[PDB]
RNA sequence: GUAGCAUGCUACGUCAUUCUCCUAAGAAGCUG
RNA sequence: CUCAGCUUCUUAGGAGAAUGACGUAGCAUGCUAC
């Protein structure tokens, strides 16, 4: 073996220490992409023809320097050779040596290369894509061979979370600089392919964690001024990374290195069309598909959803003061106002309202509507704030003191505590026992809870494989009806509700729906179908009963954007709502057999059915803006026929300034919402349900070609994938006859329940051990690398027999009783949550049972499944409330007797304190 | 049956401190609020009875607005 | 329903159809009283209707006006029915440090401050006279809340520092009380 | 209605039952006007009915007329109190330097994020704890967004003013944190 | 064949309730 | 102080259906009178 390791080494002066077994290939088990035409995916393939040699210095140690000597046939190394030959002067490649040794009678060629690592790129993408802890050597050898972090952080409980510890970030940045030497490389890679004449596939596994590009069996030579490298699957593969990583932070600084001042832009720097235009020339040269810095030159919503991707990479070097409403001096009647002309979208880049009415006449009610909704002049008067309780830019401060605000305790029901000791619960040893309190909290409630959204990191996402995915989870919204509608069609549930930051100062919702007649809405939002009106959204602080003493803030959307967004999505959130049988399950009552009905549902012929399900960590703040607005884009799918491009670009312009990334008033001081759905809008539960959709075709999609495929005894399977593959990365248009296959394929191996963020599903077991479909697994790596959070196991869960049910879904266990001489599924709710309902309350009146009986008449509706159950006490929970409702009629009758001289005349309120009246609310008949 | 008793004499407690306007007081009001929070979500009876102990002592020092003399009994 | 001048007249038409069918009339006698009756059973249930409905009303009125009223007492006595509530449960609950801190507050030996729990503890009370100090203190040891104090400082009503042997039966009247004592946990 | 004029006739009608039955001879005619009695009532009552819905109708519209006119009023107040507003927020814009900075622009369209950060008068820090305070707002005079800032006026969560004095590393604990330092621009 | 009465039936006006649907209002509960 | 979904209870209004009843028009049959 000496001879062979001298000719590796030959060259250089530096030592070899053998890392195989006497001139043995060395197992090797990495992370190949792949696409063969009889394999497909981007999988941990076990390819073991490399032989690796390490690099040994002065005191003796091995460097991350790798020489990987794999053999190749005679004609494969004459290509290489011819190849590599009109590669020689380019800097980004590794300086390959070619040999030729004996081995024992024939000269197989041991061609050779010098200074590669042990890990490519494709290990450092699928490690941070496909993350679970239980396997995550290779994060932690990458983490640890570059001083990323030190060995220790891994001993750290949650060391991985982004929830349980944000330093993760800052060990993730450590990598940023290595990728973006790499992603800066491998364009001069293509540069110098370009003008060689070498045209071929660029894979992230033919590129180790410098740069070097080692690999050039898969080349073919046009004539020199001519060639195509393809990056479709290399730079979208490594797309998420790069803001993970944040590989692009050696931008803000001048001559862009980590050791200078960060770059002062002046202030008044709004466009930066050119610098974005300059960083994907910089970092993306060969990116084949047209890039529009702003999207409002964007073609189509597929168009909208690229360029958007790359403005949330470029648009984290620009500074934070840029982005907002772009304020400009109106003149009215006279007096200069100064209002929001355009917007700086940190996705959508820079935007400007059609119709700027400069020196206008007069202000009528919508005219100060939409001046008064935008929060121009009220941070145009303002003192500067430097808030430093939140990580959150802080705009201006409008009061000259902070607000803040507590949270109450919750008043105590002592005679329902008294009858429910009495009859003997709250003891010790008893498995139902109380949980849920209203619990209480200091001046900085809101604002901390406001905090969390530090969580929320700019992510980008896979390009060419959202592009698919929204056209899947669109095929799951296919069979509604949706559109535009006008004022007079629109369907407001409560119009005594606060209508946001600075209308709740005025009135109610009702005060603004009622004052601007059909009209005035129509011309509103027909305004914001060509301009973009910025809004504020107070943070108000919920008051609930919880087992978590989470505050649970809610934006207070302003009125002026909710009843435009109303106006739009209407029609298509009603059509999710009346339609049953559906994924999306919203608006299916659980009464009258509807829980029995969409159980059934759920498993409508699955092979091998057994159920899983999952409850996002923090849906409305750790969101992804790229997620938020493909959600809002598949929801103006709908409008092909009423609305144009322009006008649909405007009203995705005019969600993402009223909702995505608008400026809050978290208590009498504007914020900057870092991104994410904000919990206050007019689709945020149908929003919730398709970013839901969209997680879980991610998954599927990434656990059909994270698949070895060669494994893969179906072959409509195996084909399904490798056609899968094209579709992402090779294909570039809409293929809808592989969508609906692939849409059919998932909604028979794979049904779905989905209701916001919970989820039930119902996936063909075989297949998911197999690996043809999403277990827990890939769902838990898909939010790890797209919704930057870490699902635990308390979130998740996997329910093996059917006859049990889903351990959990909207909060309602679910069991199989004998009601009816049919065996029926029954949502039983927590016990502990409704003796803390009863117990414990929100007014002091609600205290005194006699006033509030429905209260607990709805209780007991909630909770007559619970007689069913096995345990005693379960049912002792509604036996319990049938005789505290009796109690309380009984009091309720002598306080009116003695009070006054009149008995209670009828006696239709038997059938409360009877089980006859709650067994009818789940009988399948109405 | 003391453990579920505990965190209903806090609830009742901290309401009746709120009451007494400790919520005006930022600093003491946290100490209780978080002192009434660290109640209901504990799992120990005798560590819920100090902080119950510290809790009575926030609502002693308000000597003037409660009288414990009279109304004791 | 009865009590109306309309079912005094449906009675007597009832009573004179039952007395027809006893007498077996005749189909055109009976046909005649059957739609007296009907005339007058039409009158009394219409008026028994309207009898009904008015008293659902008046119930619900009623029963309106008792929630309204049960609900502004239940808001105006909020504060004393809490503290009422509160000391029952203390009560209830029995136990040795809330009992033993309730008793010192009833003879007025509060706490100033909120009583700590951890070993480095600053815990100070107000001692009002020499029968609680007494009961209370003993040479350098301090039993509150079920707990042992150490005594550190002991500064009179007027902020000067007495020493611990001053303190005296005979020494009592010339202290200015109350007393503050600042102790550490033992 | 019962002042129609129609209710004379049916009145009639029953004069003449009131009559006629008191007789109760001629046989025929008895049973004749009998009919025209419920031929006087229905109509009657057909046209009470008519009567009586158009009074609810009128009800109604009264109603739809008033509740116009609310909205209507309601509308005007808030134009009004909204003009107010901006109108008193437009006079608090330091209009020097926001014209300079506007004029600055390249087409008189800036960010608003910066509009803050470059006209304000009043820099108001929230400082959650003491190490924060000495790291930025330290002193009577600091530095942010490239102004001099000076320390006007430092008060507490409970609003409570605190000297600069009282803020110390040893004297912290006994503040009310966060500290709302309203600096002034220099 | 006309007048009157009786039984039955079809239609319309009138009411008596019961049920269903729904238009709106109020109170409350649960779910993400 | 939010955005939607479902459920229970209460009140008012409208329509329809079921059964009970009155009145009128028409048809079948029966009866008194000429
Ligand atoms: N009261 C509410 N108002 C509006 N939206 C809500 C409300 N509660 C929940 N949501 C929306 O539903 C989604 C999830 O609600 P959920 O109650 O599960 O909170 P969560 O954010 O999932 O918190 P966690 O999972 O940590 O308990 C939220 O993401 C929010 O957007
Ligand atoms: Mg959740
Ligand atoms: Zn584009
Ligand atoms: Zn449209």
């Amino acid at each position: 073996a000496q001879s062979f390791l001298n000719r590796v080494c030959g060259v250089s002066a530096a030592r070899l220490t053998p890392c195989g077994t006497g001139t043995s290939t060395d197992v090797v088990y990495r992370a190949f992409d792949i696409y063969n035409d009889k394999v497909a995916g981007f999988a941990k393939f076990l390819k073991t023809n490399c032989c690796r040699f390490q690099e040994k210095d002065e005191d003796d140690n091995l460097i991350d320097s790798y020489f990987v000597v794999k053999r190749h046939t005679f004609s494969n190394y004459q290509h290489e050779e011819t190849i590599y030959n009109l590669l020689k002067d380019c800097p980004a490649v590794a300086k390959h040596d070619f040999f030729k040794f004996r081995i024992d009678g024939d000269m197989v060629p041991h061609i050779s290369r010098q200074r590669l690592t042990k890990y490519t790129m494709a290990d450092l993408v699928y490690a941070l894509r496909h993350f679970d802890e239980g396997n995550c050597d290779t994060l932690k050898e990458i983490l640890v061979t570059y001083n990323c972090c030190d060995d220790d952080y891994f001993n750290k409980k949650d060391w991985y979370d982004f929830v349980e510890n944000p330093d993760i970030l800052r060990v993730y940045a450590n990598l940023g600089e290595r990728v973006r030497q790499a992603l800066l490389k491998t364009v001069q890679f293509c540069d110098a392919m370009r003008n060689a004449g070498i045209v071929g596939v660029l894979t992230l596994d033919n590129q180790d964690l410098n740069g070097n590009w080692y690999d050039f069996g898969d080349f073919i030579q046009t004539t020199p001024g001519s060639g195509v490298p393809v990056v479709d699957s290399y730079y979208s593969l490594l797309m998420p990374i790069l803001t993970l990583t944040r590989a692009l932070t050696a931008e803000s600084h001048v001559d862009t290195d980590l050791t200078k001042p960060y770059i002062k832009w002046d202030l008044l720097k709004y466009d930066f069309t050119e610098e974005r235009l300059k960083l994907f020339d910089r970092y993306f040269k060969y990116w084949d598909q047209t890039y529009h810095p702003n999207c409002v030159n964007c073609l189509d919503d597929r168009c909208i959803l690229h360029c958007a991707n790359f403005n949330v990479l470029f648009s984290t070097v620009f500074p934070p003061t840029s982005f907002g409403p772009l304020v400009r001096k109106i003149f009215v009647d006279g007096v200069p106002f100064v209002v929001s002309t355009g917007y700086h979208f940190r996705e959508l880049g820079v935007v400007h309202n059609q119709d700027v009415n400069l020196h206008s006449s007069r202000l009528s009610f919508k005219e100060l509507l939409v001046y008064a909704a935008d929060p121009a002049m009220h941070a145009a008067s303002g003192n500067l704030l430097l808030d430093k309780r939140t990580t959150c830019f802080s705009v201006a401060a409008l009061t000259n003191n902070v607000a803040f605000q507590t949270v109450k305790p919750g008043n105590f029901n002592k005679d329902f505590y008294d009858f429910a000791v009495s009859k003997g619960f709250f003891k010790e040893g008893s498995s139902v026992e109380l949980k849920h309190f209203f619990f209480a909290q200091d001046g900085n409630a809101a604002i901390s809870d406001y905090d969390y959204y530090r969580y929320n990191l700019p992510t980008m996402c896979d390009i060419r494989q959202l592009l698919f995915v929204v056209e899947v989870v669109d095929k799951y919204f296919d069979c509604y009806d949706g559109g535009c509608i006008n004022a007079n069609q629109v369907i407001v549930n409560n119009l005594d509700k606060s209508a946001g930051f600075p209308f709740n100062k005025w009135g109610k919702a009702r005060l603004y729906y009622d004052s601007m007649s059909y009209e005035d809405q129509d011309a509103l939002f027909a305004y914001t179908k060509r301009n973009v009106i910025p809004t504020i959204t107070q943070m108000n602080l919920k008051y609930a009963i919880s087992a978590k003493n989470r505050a649970r803030t809610v934006a207070g959307v302003s009125i002026c954007s909710t009843m435009t967004n109303r106006q739009f999505h209407q029609k298509l959130l009603k059509s999710i709502a009346a339609t049953r049988g559906a994924t999306v399950v919203i608006g299916t009552s659980k009464f009258y057999g509807g829980w029995h009905n969409m159980l059934k549902t759920v498993y409508s012929d699955v092979e091998n059915p057994h159920l899983m399900g999952w409850d996002y960590p923090k849906c409305d703040r750790a969101m992804p803006n790229m997620l938020r607005i493909m959600a809002s884009l598949v929801l103006a799918r709908k409008h092909t026929t009423c609305c144009s491009l322009s006008h649909r670009f405007y009203r995705l312009a005019n969600e993402c300034a009223q909702v995505l990334s608008e400026m809050v008033m978290c208590g009498g001081s504007l914020y900057v919402k870092p991104g994410g759905t904000s919990s206050g809008d007019a689709t945020t539960a149908y929003a919730n349900s398709v970013f839901n959709i969209c997680q879980a075709v991610t998954a599927n999609v990434n656990a059909l070609l994270s698949t070895d495929g060669n494994k893969i005894a179906d072959k409509y399977v195996r084909n399904l994938q490798h056609r899968l593959y094209e579709c992402l990365y090779r294909n570039r248009d809409v293929d809808t006859d592989f969508v609906n296959e692939f849409y059919a394929y998932l909604r028979k191996h794979f049904s779905m329940m989905i209701l916001s963020d919970d989820a039930v599903v119902c996936f063909n077991s075989t297949y998911a051990s197999q690996g043809l479909v999403a277990s827990i697994k890939n769902f838990k790596s898909v939010l790890y690398y797209q919704n930057n959070v870490f699902m635990s196991e308390a979130k998740c869960w996997t329910e093996t027999d059917l006859t049990k049910g889903p351990h959990e879904f909207c909060s309602q266990h679910t069991m199989l009783v004998k009601q009816g001489d049919d065996y029926v599924y029954l949502p039983y709710p927590d016990p502990s949550r409704i003796l803390g309902a009863g117990c414990f309350v929100d007014d002091i009146v609600k205290t005194d049972g006699t006033l509030m009986i429905e209260r607990f008449v709805s209780l007991a509706i909630d909770a007559y499944p619970l007689t069913k159950h096995p345990n005693q006490e379960y049912a002792d929970v509604f036996h319990l409330y049938l005789q505290y409702i009796r109690k309380l009629h009984d009091e309720l009758t002598g306080h009116m007797l003695d009070m006054y001289s009149v008995m209670l005349t009828n006696d239709n309120t038997s059938r409360y304190w009877e089980p006859e009246f709650y067994e009818a609310m789940y009988t399948p008949h109405t | 049956s003391k453990m579920s008793d505990v965190k209903c004499t806090s609830v009742v407690l901290l309401s009746v401190l709120q009451q007494l306007r400790v919520e005006s007081s930022s600093k003491l009001w946290a100490q209780c609020v978080q002192l009434h929070n660290d109640i209901l979500l504990a799992k120990d009876t005798t560590e819920a009875f100090e902080k119950m102990v510290s809790l009575l002592s926030v609502l002693l020092s308000m000597q003037g607005a409660v009288d414990i003399n009279k109304l004791c009994e | 329903f009865s009590s109306l001048p309309s079912y005094a007249a449906f009675a007597t038409a009832q009573e004179a159809y039952e007395q027809a069918v006893a007498n077996g009339d005749s189909e055109v006698v009976l046909k005649k009283l059957k739609k007296s009756l009907n005339v007058a059973k039409s009158e009394f249930d219409r008026d028994a209707a309207m009898q009904r409905k008015l008293e659902k009303m008046a119930d619900q009125a009623m029963t309106q006006m008792y929630k309204q009223a049960r609900s502004e007492d239940k808001r105006a006595k909020v504060t004393s029915a809490m503290q009422t509530m509160l000391f029952t449960m203390l009560r209830k609950l029995d136990n040795d440090a809330l009992n033993n801190i309730i008793n010192n507050a009833r003879d007025g030996c509060v706490p100033l401050n909120i009583i700590p729990l951890t070993t480095a503890a600053k815990l100070m009370v107000v001692i009002p006279d020499y029968n609680t100090y007494k009961n209370t203190c003993d040479g350098t040891t301090f039993t509150y809340a079920s707990a042992l104090w150490e005594i550190q400082q002991v500064v009179d009503a007027d902020s000067k520092i007495v020493q611990l042997s001053e303190i005296s039966m005979d020494n009592s009247p010339n202290l200015a009380w109350p007393l503050i004592v600042t102790a550490l946990r033992a």
